[PDB]
């Protein structure tokens, strides 16, 4: 997250690490105690095994003992298209269910279909690059920003931070767009580089595929 | 650091040379950061410049992972997931312009 705050310790207890042996690569939303929701263009490439799913994180470089850790059994998707980035989003199953407590909740979805308006404010979080030119965050980032329908796609939920180079960069893939307490959208890509001032973030538009979520987790 | 293999076709015409990239392992690497060494030996051993792909017809690059995956990345776009992956996972990369 280019441009954002610190996250309060644990505000956002839905936020998920996942991790390879080289430590995060992308974000997840714990969506039931076990199962999690990200970007399918996050692990299409990677070994299920490989995956280390860490929850109740804050600081990524501490040895937090709030965290629960979790393998994947296997994975979840509903068409996703690389040439298009379209439907990118995956259901990963864990090995076993996350104790819920004050550190580690289950998110809440909207209903199916519901669309955000243009304006509609809502908070972008993770642990991706802290500029164009830095490293992953330590602590998790959060940033105020709005929807926008002009320079978006009826594919994705856009968001945008009027007047200042500040987004999603390289380690938010993933990661969840939280509007109204609810979780509308899944970082997907950006445009002309990371934190532009010219172009909004897309995210993968959760309420879109609502149903089909219920079903896999049930 | 990790040496990754990689071969250059230019208009349909491949080099029988074995050649590798320096990449850094010291942390996960992103598509951009990929897409910075694939333009800086296209420069190097071609002469094809970051404007000079702007004119191209085509160009991108497919990333061979280990593990049987590929990912076929497009040079002249601006749209990138942010993700970050290990470079230890690459098998060999296939640059290819035309
Ligand atoms: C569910 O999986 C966790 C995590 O397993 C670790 O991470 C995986 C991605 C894979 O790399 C595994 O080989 C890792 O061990 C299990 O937690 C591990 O359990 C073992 C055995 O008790 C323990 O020695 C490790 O230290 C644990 N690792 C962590 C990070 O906690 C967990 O046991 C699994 N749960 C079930 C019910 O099978
Ligand atoms: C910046 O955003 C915060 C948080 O936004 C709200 O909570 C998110 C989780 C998501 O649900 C968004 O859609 C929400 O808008 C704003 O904090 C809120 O501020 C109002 C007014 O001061 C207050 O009544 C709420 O309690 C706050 N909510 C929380 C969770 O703290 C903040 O106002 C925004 N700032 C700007 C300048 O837009």
């Amino acid at each position: 997250i280019v441009g954002g705050r610190r996250a309060r310790p644990h505000a956002w207890p839905f936020m998920v690490s996942l991790q390879l042996r080289g430590g995060h690569f992308c974000g997840a939303t714990l969506i039931a105690p076990n199962f999690v929701m990200s970007a399918a263009h996050c692990v299409a490439n990677v070994n299920v095994r490989a995956v280390r799913v860490v929850l109740g994180a804050h600081n990524l470089s501490r040895r937090e003992p709030t965290r629960q850790v979790f393998a994947v059994q296997r994975i979840f998707e509903n068409g996703y298209d690389p040439v298009n980035l379209l439907n990118d989003i995956v259901i990963l199953q864990l090995n076993g269910s996350a104790t819920i407590n004050a550190n580690v909740q289950v998110a809440q979805l909207p209903a199916q279909g519901r669309r955000l308006g243009n304006g509609v404010q809502c908070l972008a979080m993770g642990w991706g690059l802290l500029g164009r030119n830095r490293g992953i965050a330590s602590v998790l980032q959060e940033l105020n920003v709005t929807v926008v329908t002009s320079l978006c796609r009826r594919s994705n939920v856009c968001t945008l931070v009027r007047g200042r180079q500040a987004g999603v960069c390289f380690g938010d893939s993933g990661s969840p767009l939280v509007c109204n307490g609810l979780i509308h959208g899944i970082a997907s890509f950006v445009r002309g580089g990371c934190a532009s001032g010219l172009y909004p973030d897309a995210f993968a538009p959760v309420a879109q595929f609502v149903n089909w979520i219920d079903s896999i987790i049930q | 650091t990790r040496y990754v293999p990689y071969t250059i076709a230019v208009n349909g015409t491949s080099t029988p040379i074995l050649s590798k990239l320096k990449i850094s392992n010291k942390q996960l690497i992103s598509y951009k950061y990929l897409n910075d060494k694939v333009k800086s030996v296209l420069k190097s051993e071609r002469g094809i410049s970051d404007l000079d792909l702007k004119f191209a017809k085509q160009a991108k690059y497919t990333v061979y992972f280990k593990n049987g995956k590929k990912q076929v990345v497009n040079l002249k776009s601006d749209i990138f997931t942010p993700n970050l992956f290990s470079a230890k996972d690459i098998k060999k990369i296939d640059i290819d312009v035309k």
